[PDB]
């Protein structure tokens, strides 16, 4: 329940530290897109999507 | 992991099984098989 | 055939019963048992389950 | 570190109070981790002294050992005994004594298994008891030992004659043996 | 009233917690567990369920 | 357990702020019982580790001396290594190496029971493990040995008075004792 | 002491609001004086108690020295049959055959858990026997060997940082090593 | 710095890889959001709600 | 997947679990975010953005 740095002793005598490999299920707390729900969320509209359509409105 | 039965040696000669006694807080995942099975039949009857 | 328990000497002198951890896949007969469970709700009226 | 919180002193309720509750709070929380740190290092620090205390008493009682050995060894001695020195692995020993006294040192931390009653209460301190609660009847799936098909052995012999579907798994295997006296016994009608 | 996990030996270097078997007359608190259990639907319908 | 703590710096005098400072009251309660908890087990610990040096060197001091006792007050019969060949169970042996080494192999095959993940490292092949994993509550049933409805000598006596027509399975049964200095221990309030 | 902090019951924000959350500070300040004052009795009392079990060690070994330098000079020519009948418990024998006798007995009675089947049916009385039914793969949890964050020069070495609130519970726990030919290895990616 | 991949053999003897498991503070460079401002951008507007606004508007 | 809970024994011969420190390319599906893009769909079509467009352009 404690993140820790884990090292290795290098062949120089210095503890170089790794990084392990992992997968986004195994970490806790991820909370991750979905890709093509990431699709539409960034396709959506222009900032100023919702002007133009008042503009042909009053057009 | 494996799962063993646990023996013992009977006044004779034979060697039978018997059980140990467990808790239901001792149980690995009773509660989700149990949840699992859980009998969700009607959802509602007439809404309700 | 035969249910024992499991006792220990704990620290002191006492000899107190302790409990192992044991798997669903383990015990002998769960699924008749949960399949006997008194829970059952209403699986169906009028022959009609679900939102009736 | 020594805690000092901010007691309340002013009844505004603005920034500052905020701001100083807020700084009680994580003086809170940093004290909090400060003495678990504490905690640790006394833990740590109270296995290393226990270790250097085991270490010396492991060590005198080694001096003492060592002289007393060599003043009976090599003196004497049966051939037969110190023969007998050297155990079954032969890994060479002192004076048979040591041989004797190490093996008593080994042995004497197993451990007993107890089925009565009466012997739980006559325990030892790494023994386990297995005490009856009750009974369950169900069914049995015997294994015969005196029963094989390999060629010709066991009082029994098995035939080969075909197979079926649908598998099943044992369930209370009873290891035994049939015949006469044995548990499962053979009785001829008809 | 432990319940402690049992460890056993491998071949090469290990050490891994393994289960026994129990039966369904062995778990203490098994029946009153199952009785807890409530359906999630409509649990009965004008006093009568299952079949209804 | 780590203590977390909820800040205010946002401007709110609500519902949520009180349930959250009571929360926070709680949790700073909890961590404080778990504190306490913590440093009596250091006690424990430190005890128990301090004892079983003092029985360690208790022990030696023992054996030690009665092993120079023996030496000093023994003396070796005429037939003692020819007939310190037959075991218990009359099986001779042509030499006492032979013996020696058939009882270790024999003996070494035991088995031991490890009750602490420190000593699960350092297990043995035909051992087993009983690390403990979590504490149900339950409703304990006792054995006391002293108790007695038939001595009539007891410490403590029974005596029937009448019956239920009912009875219930015993749950989580311990054998210990009822007096002083015990682990059940009776006290007067009038 | 007990802490025993003030909740918020109250309805109005008013003199009795800050009256108890001064009280609930001041509360926690003699609180973590307390425990402050406690590790260093728990500090003081370690350091007293090992420093008593260090002299028992010194003159423990002072005496049983003494007697071994009045055994030498003393008697000569001793024997080992006759030594080697005290065992390592300090209890004297009256004949080595008796000790081994006596031995025997009590080791005989020791159990032997036997995993394979073929070695359950030539198990003693006092034996069990458990082997294999199915295997089931779950999440196991894993307790590294040769992983520590306490002691350096280990083969792999971790430090610890900001530990995360809430934790959960180890399921399927197992014992192993990692690094080369182990059960668990290593080896860098590209 | 250095990446290791992290594998266990069974009892045959055949590597396979295990995933350690981890929490989402020890990673370097998630940048999760907050798990509830996802939504707040997920709904948006799907350039139905703005053209009939406009529609109404003009109507 | 293989997920395993890596715990180490503790200064007390308990034992307990740990998350190591990994890095972002190290987690494998994890889809991160640019920490940029977060800000650019931010805005979109944005819900009250549109009512207020069509109120003004009534207006």
């Amino acid at each position: 329940t404690k993140i820790v740095k884990m090292s290795e002793k290098n062949e120089h005598g210095t503890l170089e530290q790794f990084y392990p490999e992992t997968h986004a299920e195994a970490v806790k707390g991820l909370v991750s897109v979905s890709e093509e729900e990431k699709t539409i969320w960034d396709q959506k509209e222009s900032t100023a999507g919702a002007e133009q359509k008042a503009n042909t409105a009053l057009n | 992991t494996e799962i063993k039965r646990m023996l013992q040696t009977k006044e004779d000669n034979s060697k039978e099984q018997f059980y140990p006694e467990t808790h239901v807080a001792g149980i690995v995942g009773l509660t989700e098989y149990v949840s699992g099975q859980l009998p969700t039949g009607v959802v509602s009857v007439n809404g309700k | 055939t035969e249910i024992k328990r499991m006792l220990q000497t704990k620290e002191d002198n006492s000899k107190e019963q302790f409990y192992p951890e044991t798997h669903v896949a383990g015990i002998v007969g769960l699924t008749e048992y949960v399949s006997g469970q008194l829970p059952t709700g209403v699986v169906s009226v009028n022959g009609k389950a679900g939102r009736v | 570190m020594k805690l000092d919180l901010w007691k309340w002193e002013m009844l505004l309720q603005g920034r500052e109070f905020r701001n100083k509750t807020n700084d009680n709070w994580q003086k809170l929380m940093d004290w909090s981790d400060f003495i678990s740190t504490g905690l640790s290092a006394i833990y740590v620090y109270v296995n290393k002294a226990d270790a250097t205390l085991n270490n010396k008493i492991d060590t005198v009682d080694k001096a003492v050992n060592a002289r007393v050995n060599e003043l009976i060894s090599g003196t004497e001695q049966l051939s037969e005994v110190v023969d007998a020195r050297s155990d079954a692995f032969g890994a060479r020993y002192p004076v048979l004594r040591e041989r004797l006294n190490q093996e008593q040192l080994n042995f004497s931390k197993k451990s007993t298994i107890q089925f009565d009653a009466s012997t739980i209460i006559s325990m030892e301190k790494q023994d386990i008891g297995l005490l009856t609660s009750k009974k369950i009847s169900e069914a049995q799936t015997v294994c015969f030992l005196n029963i094989s098909s390999l060629d010709e052995e066991a009082d029994i012999v098995l035939e080969k004659t075909g197979e079926t579907s649908f598998s099943d798994n044992l369930t209370s295997l009873v290891f035994a043996k049939i015949g006469t006296n044995e548990r499962y016994q053979m009785e001829p009608v008809g």
